């Protein structure tokens, strides 16, 4: 009778580009039919890596911190791949199977010169992808990054897939998931993770 | 437990798919009356039996 | 949704949201919730839509066979008596909920009727799921008004219920009846405002089309 | 037993436990070896000790595989090595399996140190005896870098360029200053290897009371009496 | 469910003095796909069009009553029958059965007798959206009505409107395993309709 | 999913169909669905991505620590006999998997048929997944034995094609690899929608 | 549960069906005949509970005979298919039958296959796999069906898809009846798989 | 819900509080829960809103078709045995009323869920009346006068109401009596503030 | 999970140089108004409050755990360490399936960060400037976000607080017109003794009926 | 309604006889503690809780 | 389900289980070997959920084989059955095992066949007919079953009981696996019915 989880998902999209990995994510802490904050911040950083989270907030921030007390006693010798972060997410999460965190979990950052964005379940299993979407909006979105990104069914020539071009296309796919997405969220926290860096910018959604 | 996670991705069903849904956490147009879960109309509010016996009924 | 209703000193002021919602999936904008039931009555309901449009449409067409009949403007008293008791018989399962406001020779008359038939003459309501944030609005603002305070309470509640209920937004629609007749004001406000995205155009040679049949009309 | 827990735990007047100072002595006793470390290859030479030539010459291997691109060589208390080893690999296939990788050397190392001490403890599966392990380790491996570490039994753990271990291994380290250059190539590093255990070890060289290990960046060889004939000669 | 069974989606987006209605050919027996051909689209005239998502069999027998009603109003008015009417029938009809609805979501697109665009979609119990911008239902709805936001802009030219629905329906229904890969362009105009058929993954 | 493997004169065939779905939603189309643990034995997942391969790189480290151990390739039997015995533990708890830990035995093939029932079946042909019906009616008309490579890895090829043309919950690329007595090999990709 | 499959060709309609009936553990006969001929020009086969198929089906017969005879309705496959929608969609939302049909003859415009289920749904296709042969049989039917078969073509792809069957599917099949339906008439074959 | 009614020295005199709740939360707060019959009798309803206010709706007609049949005053005994039946033939309608008037003398009639129809000198009924029959057994006076009684119906319903989280607001009353009926108002104000 | 004695919801709100917190003193078993003074504003410490809200007895207990952490650590902790220290108990509580039914507002100000935050009974937590529990998060949460609050001198801050209190008294059963109110700036944690609210009702007279 | 009388005396069950059997309408030695059929032990004798909300539980 | 006949006559035993490996609406595999045998002396067969039954088997083998070499228990089929039952026992009212066994062999006094059933009952009989051959085969045993049968006579009323299920049972069966013990060894017999 007692239900574990709370659906505070709004919509998490990571796209990962040749040279950039650009994550984005509504700001919206959403109750049962109401809205508990705008302003929630769904990506955490590890290091030169970001950690996006859906679902139910507080196993999210659970799962996060295991990661990061994981990976802070991994570091005690070098600095933990993208590709390990993963795996011991996966693990980790895998270790809750019969009681699982609810959290889609997205893990993207560079190994060394290459970006790497990972999806996750419930149940821990990830995947290598090029463009995922989590939570409520994920089925608003993700059609869009796989027809105007991805370039699926396009049968022409394809426009060029520039970070620029990218970032106004998940600023329209969050546009139109907030217009008919009742969970996604008031701002827009985007992300770009280049080689070297990243930086954060935040863009302002529909507040019903 | 586990929640039968992919049982309809692994059998040929003669909706678990292979990756878990947010679900296991109608087609009308149909809007919620008040915010409360299943409440849409005024409690009824009267004396309610309580107590007495109704594993004997019939023992007036 | 947030339909409202709110009864001052000679009419009614009925305001309602304009957003459907199926899920956490919105599906219609800008719809109109306030039904018409007479020149002097209108009725603005929650719950399953077609439950309302056909609840309010069976209260339509008896108000106006009366009023045709007896050539006599029909009693918000007789709307509310055609909708009990065609809600009450199915204990429900028609899940239509009303704020059916109007004037009549009596006056002023403002009713809440819920789905298994009960009503309530009121002199504010909220309904929907934002009833309780527009509530929370009518019990602090309401008092004797006017209809100019009447419709910037009414408004404030609508915007209140818009801004903090998930199912709830986009614009008010809002509808006056008073001694004078009723006036509405569709899309009153625009709270929900989206931002500007610019326009997106597929190459017309990105789909390829198999075979094709052409029919004309005639 | 909470005496015998004591008498393992006790420290002497001097500082260092009576027991890793015993183990000390233990470590001691056996056949030498020679590890040797440059920038593209470690080996690891170690003499056997056929007690009987009876014995199988094949069967008294002194090199164990602890997982890709690791191996362990020792001297000292044999039967100790076995339970180490399986130790290391059951560490080895955790680390694989909680981050996808091969485990840096050293991790292993830090982990093996962690275990030595902790005797003391009741629970089973975070010590590796009830006492000091009367072995000392020459464990090499190829993580970035052809490494070579020592474990001894007080727990604690050095990264070196040369070593040695055994009753010869004072003699190979005042040999170690003259006879080796991390400068020249795998083969005349194996050749000055076989020529330092040939000068320590109790019978005369050859390719199978012999057992090299090279560990590169390319495979981490073992190799066979043919290709130590091929250097001895 | 019983809607999954037979799967199926629809989209009608509305352009310039056009309508674009479009549907996957997919018959469902829950995953396995027991046709390529199936045509959930029906035509009353060429500027009536209306299709079912749901129980195909609740969908065929309203197509049946539907025409028939149609036919009747038609002879006893010899004036045709405007698509806003024709979705108002349609409600009506879905209305009957409140107590034992229909498992289907009626779509109904046409030109009016002004010869302008127009679409609605309904419920099981027809409750009525009449449609500006586009309209979707079916397995596919939730990803149809996202990317159409995406990317419907008002007044597309007829040629543009069918790129931008085509390339609508195919990403949601290859996000969408009940979606089809055979599939159906209604081109709707004032002159008449043009049926476009397209294949997508072939899977 | 669809999934499917055999045995001919020639070797081993396997193919998979590398779609995922949760409900009506397809989550991705490029799912690797088989797990290569060595040169000599690989399993193919199906049911809870998560299960399987979590379960199934855990038989991946087994099968490696045994090496280490015995300096010697771990045999088919004891691989699934190790992945059958941890399923089993949670028999009756809702597990769902299934598997086929393809392999050969020295000179030997084997296919063992693992399930979350504890099941552990040792065959010439398995078909596992949703569309492995369809699979296994293509297959029932036109394998044999005798198949040379090249039609052995055709009717593989073409069984998964069908099956992904038919079900719901499979058609993404068709992975397709051949095992024999010195490897598998990672034959090809292929687009169901390019055939 | 029954199986049944139906092929049409360029200008004949193949319609098998496993002709032994069965409950859940035991086989009560093993020739049973599941067709109805019309007129020589429309086979239709019914499937399903016994009880309610061979009602439905005797009533369907009479009432396509009363229509053909007193109001001249042509009978094709799409009229039957029809009628047997319309029957079965009557009782579906108040007193359910529980059986399925496939509906196959030659029409003016050509071969015709329907395909009536529970619910009363119909649908025309090329070939149709009702019962187990619905997960089994269409691969089979996809591999080797092609528009321009021959006769004994269709014959041989019914024998492979109910082959499919004996040797895969669980259940016990040992005998299926095929009716051929052409403009030379109805041409019936029994096999014993 | 907190509904009482009490005989007195000249007539009938029910109190009702104003909340009207779903869940723990008051849909409204100024419903009047004291329904006219007719202009000489006043029906306290309680149990189902939809079902109590269908009975009521009935009852009006029924009690004034008889009257004019009769051609006499309304009877509050025959609008209560009307009531009676439609809430005995029907056991789905969840319907409790207590039925208070003055036809020739002041009647109360108290109907209970199943139809039980008893006469009484005073009564109580709704959640809140729990939590008063103490009160009220202990207080209640044989003969009192207006003031006396609308004092005694002011503590009872005001410790309902203190008590009892479905019953709140101000507490309407009304007197019927042969001269008319007479509202009274004891504004929450008052009761909350104490 | 505990459902038998439950406390009302809680108000708590950020102002110009403070941090409000609000709670009815009314304690309900079912729809008996059991108890009137059960408090439910505590001071964890100076510049900190925290006000609980659902079982009593898991507020109690909560409480009991909270003080005994307290009395235990010779560290002291900012507001936002102890919204950690409960965040952390109501989660690991939900996560053994064995919930508190209480959900609690940690208001407190440090040097010069302010915060207002709240946890629920499955471990979720929020900060916000106007955080609000229970059916208070559907009743007084919109009312009270019409109003800047940032802007509010403290006595403003407790008046508009104390109306959306009225309301909540108004349009909820398990809430009553005794509330207490603490109030904590830069150097002063306040609890008021409970003071009862002051209503009015004349929106319920109809026609005529004589004011008793 | 019709009762499946005689279904076990009808299939082979791969207890309904073909006729109707008494009572129709435990392997321990039990008896009972008192003749009301299922009372054992004196009543819990509390004040019992109604009302409030349980499809509402955390909307305090 | 899985069915499985064994009949005892002067100094041999006859076991017969069907060899087909099948779900509810697939077959797996038509030709798995389902005896065991622990010695030659003795021979049994396990049947049941095939997870639960061949883990049981082989710890059952195991066992006996231990207990023979280390500590010389005599291998009779009494002995090999009171195993069965010990260890379907003890699992049955904490982790039930869904498996059911036929024992089977020569001891010191004769010719023995044992069936021990989904809940741990043992019984000695002169003929066994476990799975749906005890609602089916029984009939056909107490026909034709005599002392003084030879072995090739046990042999066909074997292939009779299964004869009788391939008739009239409604699932598949094929392939049956014939052992016959006797102090000649075990000889396998395969047959397709």
């Amino acid at each position: 009778k007692f239900n574990p989880y709370e659906d505070n998902s709004g919509s998490t999209v990571s796209i990962r580009l040749n040279n950039s990995i650009i994550i984005a994510a509504d700001t919206r802490h959403c109750s049962e039919m109401g809205i508990y904050s705008r302003n929630t911040s769904k990506i955490f950083r590890i290091g030169d890596f970001l950690l996006t989270i859906t679902g139910f907030y507080a196993d999210g921030y659970e799962l996060y911190n295991r990661l990061k007390y994981q990976v802070q006693i991994y570091e005690s010798f070098n600095k933990i791949s993208i590709h390990s972060l993963a795996n011991l997410a996966s693990k980790i999460m895998y270790s809750k199977r019969l009681f699982p965190y609810y959290s889609y979990v997205t893990l993207s950052g560079f190994e060394g010169d290459n970006p790497y964005v990972y999806s996750f379940d419930c149940l821990g299993h990830f995947e290598e992808v090029d463009s995922v979407c989590n939570g409520s909006g994920s089925p608003l979105i993700q059609p869009l990054l796989d027809s105007t990104i991805e370039k699926k069914n396009w049968a022409g020539e394809n426009y060029e897939v520039t970070e620029e071009y990218v970032k106004d296309i998940v600023r329209r796919g969050f546009n139109a998931a907030s217009e008919r997405d009742v969970k996604t969220g008031d701002n827009v926290e985007i992300w770009i993770i280049k080689k070297d860096g990243m930086t954060k910018e935040y863009e302002r959604l529909r507040q019903d | 437990g586990f929640g039968n996670v992919g049982e309809d991705d692994l059998h040929p069903q003669i909706k678990k798919g292979a990756i878990f849904s947010p679900e296991e956490f109608d087609g009308i147009d149909k809007t919620d009356i008040f915010p409360l879960k299943k409440k849409r109309d005024p409690d009824s509010d009267h004396f309610k039996k309580t107590g007495g016996d109704d594993d004997n009924p019939f023992l007036y | 949704t947030t339909i409202v209703g709110v009864k001052y000193k000679g009419g009614v002021v009925i305001c309602a949201d304009t957003r459907s919602t199926s899920g956490p999936i919105v599906a219609d904008k800008n719809c109109s919730k306030i039904h018409y039931i007479s020149d002097n009555i209108q009725a603005c309901g929650a719950g399953t839509s077609a439950d309302i449009t056909r609840v309010t449409r069976k209260a339509s067409k008896v108000l106006s066979i009366f009023s045709k009949t007896y050539n006599r403007l029909p009693r918000v008293s007789h709307c509310v008596r055609t909708c009990q008791l065609h809600l009450h018989p199915y204990q429900g399962h028609i899940s239509a909920a009303l704020v059916v406001g109007g004037v009549d020779d009596t006056g002023a008359h403002l009713y809440d009727v819920y789905p298994h038939g009960s009503s309530n003459s009121v002199s504010y309501t909220a309904l929907g799921s934002g009833s309780l944030a527009a509530i929370s609005i009518l019990e602090a603002g309401y008092k004797d008004m006017n209809r100019e305070e009447a419709m910037e309470l009414a408004c404030a509640a609508i915007e209140a219920g818009i801004m903090n209920d998930l199912y709830s937004g986009s614009n008010i629609d809002v509808c006056v009846i008073s001694q004078e007749g009723r006036e509405m004001f569709r899309n009153y406000k625009k709270v929900g405002v989206r931002n500007e995205v610019p326009k997106f155009q597929y190459p017309r040679s990105s789909v390829k089309i198999l075979k094709e049949d052409i029919y004309k009309y005639i | 037993s909470i005496v015998s827990r004591q008498n393992a735990n006790t420290y002497s007047a001097e500082g260092r436990l009576y027991q890793v100072e015993y183990a000390m002595q233990a470590m001691n006793l056996g056949t030498s070896s020679i590890g040797i470390k440059t920038k593209d290859y470690v080996l690891l030479a170690s003499e056997k000790k056929i007690i009987s030539k009876l014995q199988n010459p094949s069967s008294v291997k002194k090199h164990y595989r602890v997982y890709d691109h690791i191996a362990l060589g020792f001297s000292g208390i044999s039967a100790d090595v076995k339970t180490i080893v399986d130790k290391s690999r059951n560490f080895a296939i955790n680390h694989e399996y909680l981050y996808d990788e091969n485990c840096k050397v050293e991790r292993l190392l830090e982990h093996l140190a962690d275990l030595s001490l902790n005797f003391d403890k009741k629970e089973a599966d975070e010590k590796i005896f009830s006492r000091p392990f009367g072995a000392s380790l020459l464990i090499i491996g190829y993580d970035t870098e052809p490494r070579l570490f020592s474990l001894d039994p007080s727990g604690s753990y050095l990264e070196y360029h040369a070593k040695a271990i055994g009753s010869g291994s004072e003699v190979i380290e005042n040999m170690l200053e003259q006879e080796f250059d991390p400068n020249v190539d795998i083969n005349s590093g194996l050749k000055n290897i076989l020529n330092m255990l040939s000068k320590v070890m109790k019978d005369k060289i050859n390719n199978f009371n012999v057992e090299i290990t090279a560990i590169t960046k390319n495979e981490c060889k073992i190799l066979t009496p043919e290709e130590i004939e091929q250097f001895l000669e | 469910d019983i809607s999954q069974h037979y799967g199926g989606s629809l989209l009608a987006m509305i352009g310039k003095s056009s309508v674009a209605f479009l549907s996957d050919k997919r018959l469902g027996s829950g995953p396995i796909s027991v046709s390529k051909n199936f045509t959930k689209i029906y035509s009353l005239t060429p500027r009536l069009f209306f299709g079912f998502t749901g129980l195909v069999s609740d969908g065929e027998m309203l197509f049946k009553k539907i025409r028939k009603n149609y036919n009747l109003f038609v002879q006893d008015n010899n004036k045709d029958m405007e698509p806003s009417e024709l979705s108002n029938m349609i409600s009506y009809i879905l209305y009957q059965k409140r107590l034992q609805p229909y498992y289907v979501a009626v779509i109904v697109c046409g030109m009016t007798l002004d010869k302008k665009p127009y679409a609605s979609s309904m419920d099981c119990i027809g409750a009525m959206k009449e449609t500006s911008e586009f309209v979707t239902s079916g397995t596919a709805s939730k990803n149809l009505m996202g990317l159409s936001e995406a990317l419907f802009y008002p007044e597309m030219e007829d040629e543009d409107l069918f790129t931008t629905s085509v390339q609508t329906f195919l990403n949601s229904s290859d996000r969408d395993t009940f979606g089809g890969m055979g599939f159906e362009c209604l081109l709707i105009n004032p002159e008449g309709y043009k049926r476009r058929e397209f294949v997508g993954r072939c899977d | 999913t669809t999934t499917l493997a055999f045995i001919f004169q020639g070797g081993m065939v396997i193919a998979v169909d590398s779609r995922a779905s949760a409900g009506s939603y397809i989550a991705s189309q490029n799912v690797h669905k088989v797990i290569r643990v060595n040169k000599h034995l690989i399993g193919t997942m199906a049911g809870g991505a998560s299960d399987c391969y979590f379960w199934e790189k855990k038989m991946g480290l087994y099968a490696k620590l045994y090496e280490l151990k015995n300096n010697k390739r771990i045999s088919v039997s004891a691989a699934s006999m190790y992945l059958s015995n941890c399923v089993y533990s949670y028999k009756g708890q809702g597990l769902s998997l299934g598997s086929m830990v393809c392999g050969y035995d020295g000179d030997k093939p084997v296919i063992y048929y693992v399930d979350d029932a504890g099941q552990r079946l040792s065959g010439d042909l398995f078909s596992v997944g949703s569309g492995s019906t369809i699979a296994y009616g293509v297959l029932n008309e036109s394998y044999r034995f005798d198949l040379t490579k090249e039609e052995a890895l055709n009717l593989g090829k073409k069984a998964i094609w069908h099956a992904t043309h038919r079900d719901a919950y499979s058609g993404g690329n068709v992975n397709l690899y051949f095992m024999d007595k010195n490897g598998w090999e990672h034959l090809g990709t292929f687009d169901v929608d390019k055939f | 549960m029954e199986s049944s499959v139906a092929l049409k060709g360029n200008d004949f309609v193949i319609i098998g069906t496993d002709s032994s009936v069965k409950n859940s553990y035991l086989v009560l006969k093993r020739e049973e005949d599941k067709f109805y001929n019309i007129n020589n020009k429309v086979v239709f086969t019914y499937l399903g509970d016994q009880g309610d198929a061979f009602r439905t089906s005797s009533f369907i017969n009479e009432k396509l005979v009363y229509e053909e005879i007193q109001n001249n309705v042509e009978i094709t496959p799409k009229v039957t298919a029809n009628v047997i929608q319309k029957t079965l969609y009557d009782n579906l939302r108040s007193h359910p039958k529980n059986c399925y049909f496939l509906v196959g003859g030659l029409s003016q415009d050509g071969p015709e296959l329907y395909s009536v289920d529970l619910y009363g749904s119909l649908h025309e296709n090329d070939f149709m796999a009702v019962g187990i042969s619905t997960y089994f049989c269409y691969g089979v039917l996809d591999k080797e069906y092609h528009k321009n078969i021959t006769k004994e073509d269709g014959i041989k792809i019914i024998q492979k898809c109910f082959d499919v069957l004996k040797q895969r599917c669980s259940v016990d099949i040992s005998n299926i009846e095929i009716k051929i339906v052409s403009k030379e008439g109805v041409e019936t074959i029994n096999k014993v798989l | 819900t907190t509904i009482m009614a009490v005989k007195y020295a000249d007539g009938i005199l029910i109190g009702a509080d104003c909340r009207t709740s779903m869940g723990t939360y008051v849909s409204s707060r100024f419903t009047d829960k004291l329904t006219k019959i007719s202009d000489n009798i006043y029906c306290c309803r309680s149990g189902s809103a939809a079902d109590t206010q269908a009975i009521t709706q009935y009852i009006t007609e029924l009690v004034q078709r008889s009257s004019f049949i009769d051609k006499e005053i309304p009877s509050v005994k025959k609008a209560a045995m009307a009531a009676k039946d439609i809430i005995y033939r029907y056991p789905n309608m969840l319907a409790g009323l207590i039925i208070a008037g003055y036809d020739t003398k002041p009647r109360i009639f108290n109907i209970s869920l199943g139809g039980t129809m008893t006469e009484a000198e005073w009564q109580i009924g709704g959640s809140g009346s729990a939590y008063i029959y103490g009160l009220c057994d202990t207080t209640f006076k044989p003969n009192m006068n207006l003031e006396e009684a609308l004092e005694f119906v002011k503590l009872a319903v005001t410790c309902a109401i203190k008590r009892d989280n479905a019953s709140g607001g101000c507490i309407r009353m009304a007197s019927i009596t042969r001269e008319g009926v007479q509202r009274f108002f004891y504004s929450g104000d008052k009761i909350l503030n104490s | 999970m505990k459902n038998f004695v439950i406390g009302s919801g809680v108000i708590s709100l950020r102002y110009k140089n403070g941090v409000i917190t609000c709670t009815d003193t009314q304690a309900s078993y079912g729809n008996l108004c059991k108890f009137n003074d059960v408090r439910r504003i505590f001071r964890l410490s100076s510049n900190t409050l925290i006000s609980l809200s659902g079982e009593i007895s898991d507020i109690q207990f909560l409480m009991n755990e909270l003080n005994k952490l307290n009395e235990s650590d010779p560290v002291k902790m900012s507001p936002r360490g102890y919204l950690n220290l409960v965040q952390g108990i109501l989660y690991n509580k939900r996560s053994r399936v064995e919930p508190l039914n209480v959900s609690v507002s940690i208001v407190g100000v440090d040097d010069d960060d302010f915060l207002v935050s709240c946890v629920n009974h499955l471990g979720n937590f929020y900060e916000d400037n106007i955080v609000c529990t229970g059916l208070s998060n559907m009743i007084a949460l919109p009312f009270l976000r019409t109003c800047n609050v940032l802007d509010l001198e403290r006595d403003e801050a407790i008046s508009l607080v104390e109306k959306a209190m009225t309301v909540m008294c108004y349009r909820s059963c398990r809430s009553s017109n005794r509330i207490q109110i603490g109030v904590v700036e830069k150097g002063l944690v306040d609890i008021s003794d409970p003071y009862v609210l002051n209503t009015d009702w004349q929106v319920g007279h109809n026609e005529e009926e004589i004011v008793l």
